[PDB]
């Protein structure tokens, strides 16, 4: 059962079917494959972007299918909607209301777990007390922790 | 009591006296600098208030 | 090819895909390479702007097809939207909503790492206590000394 | 680098000559270029006046060098 769309070529032809049933679209120009890998580069940019499990650059001969996926099952419905919006100007078209709504909510799912992980304050400042309210503070007078 | 060798009696008391003339007496004259003179210290040829 | 464009032969065709140039425009130009060099001249001086990982390649032997921008892999996904907008009035066109949105969000993610690193308070004022909670600072006044 | 800014503003100015008005990208870049030239300049030219004669030298200083300004302490 394929919802997974292993090998990114399948995602691009899925956008063509989403845009038009007969798969007839206006003028276009090749090298939208570098745009797909660049989207997965920018996501997870210096470890601060949305984690997609892709490398910054991949290749085989095209870069798009140089990494087949490395995505979750859930993460598939994220990527091909954001991809649909990106290659839509390349086909001289623009994404519909359902596609842009799912595209924003999609990249939010991959970041959903990452957000909670990065949400947690770092330990106390370089000055902190501990008084006599502790027996064995781990050395009296804290900063961070002695 | 004090060491049999006279100069050795100096040296044994000089080691604790080193922290007296470095750390202690430095801070000591700063007390008298705040009370008998200005609270702020260590600005050089400043004309600002 | 590749998720990283550091070659100006791949730069022109990458911008041309986003601008959807099939030579049905009023003219065809070589400007895209020259466009990025001008756009990362401006962004790299006069208080700078966005920093994209670009390194200069101005005043060199190539016609502007052999020169190397040296952009990051993740820096690809930003630039070709901003480049396709600027050469659009020359072709008597104006970029769509997706191109201008991604162009602004893209360059913001490239400046994201820079603006984090430039954050930190300036040194203490000319008048600051030396404290007595401090243990042996061996100094009076913190001017611009620390 | 200043070249890269000014010709966007120039493209707007030659537009009335040709009986046209500049499009949205040209005016956006032109204002950004106009803003970017004076970006670092305005920060450096932002200054406040030195202390008046009204300001006291202060006797709370170390090495006071006399007391009380008149533009000489």
């Amino acid at each position: 059962t394929k919802g997974d769309l292993v090998r990114a070529a399948l995602r691009k032809l899925g956008v063509a079917s989403d845009a038009t049933l007969t798969d007839v679209e206006p003028q276009s120009m090749q090298d939208a494959v570098d745009d797909l890998e660049a989207m997965m580069a920018e996501w997870y940019q210096d470890g601060k972007g949305i984690i997609t499990g892709y490398v910054f650059s991949d290749d085989e001969n095209p870069p798009a299918e140089g990494d087949d996926h490395g995505l979750r099952s859930s993460a598939v419905s994220a990527v091909f909607h954001n991809l649909a919006c990106r290659i839509a100007p390349d086909y001289a078209l623009e994404a519909t209301a359902k596609i842009i709504a799912t595209a924003k909510y999609g990249k939010e799912l991959l970041y959903k777990q990452t957000a909670i992980s990065r949400a947690k304050r770092a330990p106390y400042p370089s000055r902190m007390p501990t008084g006599s309210g502790n027996s064995f503070p781990n050395l009296n007078e804290w900063h961070y922790f002695p | 009591e004090n060491r049999l060798e006279s100069i050795l009696s100096r040296f044994d008391a000089d080691w604790t006296a080193s922290d007296e003339a470095r750390r202690e007496a430095k801070n000591d004259l700063f007390f008298s600098r705040v009370s008998q003179w200005d609270d702020w210290l260590s600005q050089y040829t400043t004309l600002q208030y």
